[PDB]
RNA sequence: AUGUGGAACGGGGUAUUGAGAUUAAGCCUUUGUUCCCAAGAUUUG
RNA sequence: UCGUCGCAAUGGUAAUUCAACUUAGUACGAGAGGAACCGUUGAUUCAGAUCAUUGGUAUUUGCGGCCGCGGAGCUAUCAUCUGCCGGAUAACGGCUGAACGCCUCUAAGCCAGAAUCCGUGCCAGAAAGCGACGAUU
RNA sequence: AUCAGAAAGGUGUUAGUUCAU
């Protein structure tokens, strides 16, 4: 689901978890937006109103990405978090766009739904007058000799 | 008779089906042998004789019902064992064929065990004598080794589709049996390797081309 | 191809000129980008090889080469490393079937076992 | 870290740190043997392994030959298990003691007066009641029984005159049954032919050969199957029934660093730690594996008796 | 198993030892030892080497592919024939030993 | 499609299941003491019967298979008193 | 196959014998599982699980 | 620390090189030869 | 006292990382493609070995004519190779069974199930562990 | 308490209170 994908993106940020931290907060938001964009691309791989909702989600993702850039500029931890929350607020708008998209996606999904150990030898099945002798070890290599060659 | 050689479909390479005694090999595909057993294997005894110590006896020995022409590399005593192991009509003698895959080289047809075009006349004569069936130099599918490239039998010596109509006829006259140009072994130039043609019934590959399997039967009137 | 994988000599090694025994119009086949790339392909293992000599289309374009024989010493049935006449790699199609009409020169029994079409191509197997 | 630290072996003769589990239902039998590695030779044996790529084919593989002369049981040791570990309650030796064992028991064979165990042998001859009481206590109280035997160092062509005596735990039967078997086998030679049927996979323990200023470390190779356990008296020990051709297992011109082997010898595929003329211990594997390789019979086809020294050309 | 004959040293070839070479004309050559292989690689004439058996024979210094029923007695009979040939070879070797001294 | 072959050994103390959805590996389950299986299993211990039934169900379980599509398996039909 | 293959197969052959019993058992165990999972919840997932429970 | 005593050579065997020489040195072995020694001290109840 | 042979408190730790074929060329699947498990073929990595096999190296620096090579021995992803065990259970899903006359992975109990862990095996051995045992100035 | 001890949730208990029948 779209919310699950957002939760997965949030989980990835949680798994990963001043100015450097600010960039990391923006990168985490950007990575979440990238994951959302990847989810949108996967939805596209899996039109009209759905494409418009996907474009609307991308626009909200761009707003979150812009807030992610603002998070990097917000060297202060509170400033970085505040812009990250703005990206989350933009992500909430993406969820609102996803809300219509998921219903279309759900309809599309509904439409789609609608032994290694074996040895053989002909010597066992020999039609020889001396088939038992054929199976028997006749002189072959007398200490590596040519006994079989002579035969 | 389509018979996939386990993962592959080279039933003929593993076993040179011969109305007297099919030249099966040690380690050859049981499913291919059993399907060959169901087709003509009762009449054509599928003795799992690894010709020259190779899992491809049909490629190694020109196993015609008149006899099997083992390669020159194969020991005479081993051939004597193999000839005795196989039925007396299908004698597995060590033909002095320069090709280690003499059965691939020599079209294992019971009527005439047509030898490879690259195989020398002495090798062809040895292939003729060892298999007791005439061995004329033939290049099936543009390949000198007609035995793997042509499903050879007394009933039918079916060539691969890569062989021309004249080339199939050339392999036909060399093996003294009709040669329908059918590319056995998944459409490859290996008709005889894919299809184990015997006089009683021309076996083929289950994973091989269906048209080639029909061509092997059509050439053999089976 | 086919045959049991083992630590044996490889006729069609990567960046090696495995002669295109199979009559595809190519005399030789150098493995610029060997299929499944010490990246090397044993006797009958179809390694994508650009024709070193012969066909220009196969030249400079990696095409499968089922090694007819392995010039390096390859373990025999007794485990004794045996060196064949040459490292010629018979040209094979992408599916593994011998692309060339007929394999020339020495074609090892491993080449015949690896590909039935190579066995068909191996007019003089050695 | 498994082999670290790398230190020289404290014992020249390999000592088995563990023995196979004994079964009361199974008959009393030995579980270990001692031999001297004479060398390694190349032999050709048919690989009768179903489902293998080279099934019903002959393969040339290395075979390690170690002389295994019959071992005379010097005595028995009674170890009683305790909460703190395995405690040796007592040990009883035979009245007659081998010279090599006595020579081995003293660091100065010539300088010694050969008085070792003289009182014990005299006491045993004078009165066997103590031995019977000791044997009864071992059969009634001791939980682990180990038989002490000395190898035939004099029979083997070894410069050392001291026997490589070692203690082997007894697996099979009850304590009284093991004690009775030890008493019957006391001061009696036990051959490896009865112990090993040459149709199973066992473990070989030995000290590696050092390589100058890495080596001299004890190792215990496993999954080793005996290919042929021949007898020195029999001339067909090194010759298979496939083509007869009776010959000696020793290479032409003598074995490398070993000479000529005249007693019973056992040949097994693969290499073992230590150089030629080195004492190695062969014992049954504690864990039983039902693999095809360990279950398929071994039948040698050709045995090469060519001159190992130099570049030999004739077998 | 077959014991091949060396191309240079003209001696028996056993498994594991020696070198086997294949030519473009489907010719198989066997070398008894590394020196024989080196001599073969150097295009050394077998009749021009004193230690070679070919030179000894051709200097005055020395004297069945048909299949049959698989019987161990036939192999034993063939082995007996080889033993008889060995006795004849020993007589030839006796001539070789004396003539080579001359 | 592929019927499952059930074999009883040691008076039903050992149950062997073969060809379970085509599986070529036979599963052997040892019945609890005091319970005999002939599938109807009777015994004097209800807990032993319940545990044996769970083990049989666990043995005849489809792994990486669609439960809704593939309905092959072993399920307890009823359980009551012998007398 | 085509259309509702699963539904067609169920109608022609039948559903699982213990499908209803397993669902009833799972439904009964749902109350115990929810409380146990919340008690054993840890890390960020604990906060998410608590938030979901609080929202519900 | 007085005997297959060992240690040395004499060798032989053995391969090497390409028949010859070195020939066990971490190739083998010695009905061959003599040498030394039924030790020299020390440690320790 | 000199020892000789054993025991193991204790630690290191071992096999490791992946596969394919067989299985079955089939459960699934309209069919094609492709089932768990079985053995095989292996690719490894690491460790254990050894120089038998293979190449060289090589103080037989030996030989034959400074070269042409070199035995022995060493060396090897340069070679030939050999190479762990069941539990406890995690995640996970249970059965039965209270609270909640039932139900309910659970609060009682019975479980199943991991390259994890513990065992197990290997390695070493408490220098300041132990036993048996010989001789005994 | 299966991390004891010296914001909250809990098929977490302990004592329970209040209200329903």
């Amino acid at each position: 689901d779209v919310n699950t994908f957002l939760d997965v993106v949030l989980s990835r940020t949680q798994r990963k978890t001043i100015s450097r931290i600010r960039g990391f907060y923006g990168r985490k938001v950007k990575f979440t937006q990238d994951t959302i964009t990847e989810k949108l691309d996967s939805i596209l791989q899996e039109k009209i109103a759905l494409s418009q909702l996907s474009t609307a989600k991308h626009l909200v993702e761009n707003v979150a990405r812009d807030y992610i850039r603002l998070l990097k500029y917000g060297d202060s931890l509170y400033r970085c978090k505040q812009l990250k929350r703005a990206a989350l607020g933009r992500m909430a708008t993406i969820i609102k766009r996803q809300k219509s998209s998921l219903e279309f996606l759900e309809q599309v999904r509904q439409h789609l739904s609608r032994a290694g150990v074996y040895n053989v030898e002909l010597r066992d099945k020999y039609i020889l007058q001396d088939p038992s002798w054929k199976y028997d070890r006749m002189p072959e290599l007398l200490d590596g000799k040519n006994v079989a060659d002579f035969v | 008779l389509r018979a996939q050689f386990e993962n592959s479909n080279e039933i003929g390479v593993f076993s040179n089906l011969t109305n007297s005694y099919a030249l099966v090999a040690l380690g050859g595909s049981e499913n291919f042998y059993s399907v060959f057993e169901a087709e003509l294997g009762d009449v054509v005894p599928v003795v799992h004789t690894t010709i020259g110590g190779t899992r491809i006896i049909g490629r190694l020995t020109c196993g015609n019902r008149k006899g099997l022409l083992v390669p020159s590399s194969t020991t005479d005593n081993e051939l004597q064992h193999l000839r005795n192991s196989l039925p007396d009509p299908v004698k597995i003698q060590r033909v002095d064929e320069r090709l280690s895959a003499l059965g691939n080289i020599v079209a294992c047809n019971d009527y005439v065990a047509l030898v490879h075009p690259d195989i020398e006349r002495e090798t062809e004569e040895i292939i003729a004598d060892v298999l007791d069936v005439e061995v004329f130099r033939q290049t099936v599918a543009g390949n000198v080794l007609t035995g793997s490239y042509c499903a050879l039998s007394n009933q039918g010596a079916l060539v691969h589709p890569r062989t021309s109509i004249q080339e199939q006829d050339e392999l036909s006259s060399l093996l003294q049996v009709p040669l329908v140009a059918g590319t056995i072994n998944r459409g490859s130039d290996v008709i005889g390797a894919g299809l184990v043609v015997n006089d009683w019934c021309a076996f083929a590959g289950l994973d091989t081309t269906a048209t080639e399997l029909a061509v092997c039967e059509s050439i053999f009137k089976l | 191809a086919s045959g049991t994988k083992y630590r044996m000599t490889l006729g069609l090694p990567v960046q090696a000129i495995m002669n295109c025994a199979d009559n595809s119009g190519a005399k030789n086949l150098y493995i610029v980008s060997v299929f499944g790339t010490l990246p090397a392909a044993s006797c009958g293992d179809m390694v994508l090889a650009t024709v070193k000599k012969g066909k220009p289309d196969l030249r400079k374009k990696i095409m499968p080469a089922i090694v007819v024989r392995q010039r390096k010493a390859w373990r025999r049935k007794d485990g004794v490393y045996l060196y064949f006449e040459d490292n010629a790699g018979v040209i094979v199609n992408p599916k593994g079937e011998m692309k060339g009409s007929a394999i020339t020169g020495p074609v090892a029994k491993e080449c015949a076992d690896l590909w039935p079409r190579i066995a068909s191509n191996a007019g003089t197997v050695v | 870290l498994g082999f670290l630290p790398r230190k020289r072996a404290s014992r020249q003769r390999g000592k088995v740190k563990a023995f196979p589990k004994d079964d009361a239902s199974k008959p009393v039998h030995l579980t270990a043997f001692l031999g001297y590695k004479a060398g390694m030779t190349h032999i050709v044996r048919d690989l009768d392994r179903p489902g293998s790529k080279m099934h019903k084919r002959e393969i040339l593989e290395a075979v390690t030959v170690i002389e295994t002369p019959p071992m005379v049981v010097v005595g028995v040791v009674g170890y009683v298990e305790t909460p703190r570990g395995l405690r040796s309650l007592t040990t009883v030796w035979a009245e007659h003691l081998s010279e090599e064992v006595k020579r081995r028991f003293y660091k100065n064979w010539f300088k010694s007066k050969k008085k070792a165990f003289t009182k014990y042998a005299k006491k045993y001859a004078e009165s066997t009641q103590s031995i019977n009481r000791e044997l009864e206590r071992i059969k009634k109280y001791c939980s682990v029984v180990r038989v002490l035997a000395h190898t035939q160092i004099r029979k083997t062509p070894l410069a050392q005159k001291k026997a490589h005596l070692m203690e082997i735990q007894v697996n099979g039967g009850s304590v009284a049954d093991k004690v009775e078997w030890a008493r019957e086998h006391f001061e009696k030679t036990v051959d490896i032919k009865s112990t090993f049927e040459q149709n199973e996979m066992i473990d070989v323990i030995g000290v590696t050969r050092g390589k100058g200023n890495a080596g001299y470390m004890h190792r215990t190779q496993l999954n080793s199957k005996i290919y042929r356990i021949g007898a020195g008296d029999d001339a067909k020990n090194a010759s298979t029934d496939f083509d007869a051709t009776e010959k000696r297992i020793t290479p032409m011109g003598g074995f490398v660093r070993y000479g000529v082997v005249e007693n019973d010898f056992v040949m097994l595929n693969g290499a073992t730690p230590g150089p030629v003329k080195r004492v190695l211990t062969l014992r049954k594997s504690l864990l039983t594996h039902t693999s095809r390789k360990a279950l398929e019979p071994v039948s040698l086809k050709w045995i090469d008796t060519a001159s190992k020294f130099g570049h030999g050309r004739f077998q | 198993m077959r014991v091949h004959t060396c191309y240079f040293c003209s001696g028996p070839v056993y498994p594991g030892h020696g070198i086997m070479f294949v030519r473009n004309d489907s010719k198989v050559f066997r070398f008894c030892r590394s020196k024989c292989h080196k001599n073969f690689k150097m295009k050394r004439n077998p009749r021009k080497v004193a230690w070679t058996k070919a030179y000894r024979k051709a200097h005055g210094k020395e004297m069945r592919n048909v299949p049959v029923r698989y019987d161990r007695n036939v192999i034993a009979t063939t082995l007996n024939a080889m033993k008889r040939v060995s006795q004849v070879h020993a007589k030839r070797e006796r001539l070789f030993y004396k003539k080579r001294l001359a | 499609h592929f019927p499952i072959n059930i074999n009883l050994t040691e008076n039903g103390t050992v149950v062997e299941i073969r060809n379970f959805l085509g599986e070529r590996i036979t599963r052997v389950i040892k019945c609890l003491p005091g319970v005999t299986v002939s599938i109807i299993l009777e015994g004097n211990s209800l807990e032993n019967v319940s545990q044996s039934a769970a083990n049989i169900k666990q043995i005849c379980n489809v792994r990486n298979k669609d439960i809704r599509k593939f309905l092959d398996g072993i399920y307890v039909s009823e359980r009551g008193n012998i007398e | 196959p085509q259309n509702e293959y699963i539904e067609e197969s169920i109608r022609k052959h039948g559903r699982r014998f213990d499908h209803e019993e397993r669902k009833r058992k799972k439904a009964a165990r749902e109350a115990h599982d929810a409380s146990l999972y919340a008690q054993k919840t840890r890390g960020i997932k604990a906060k998410l699980y608590q938030e979901k429970r609080r929202k519900e």
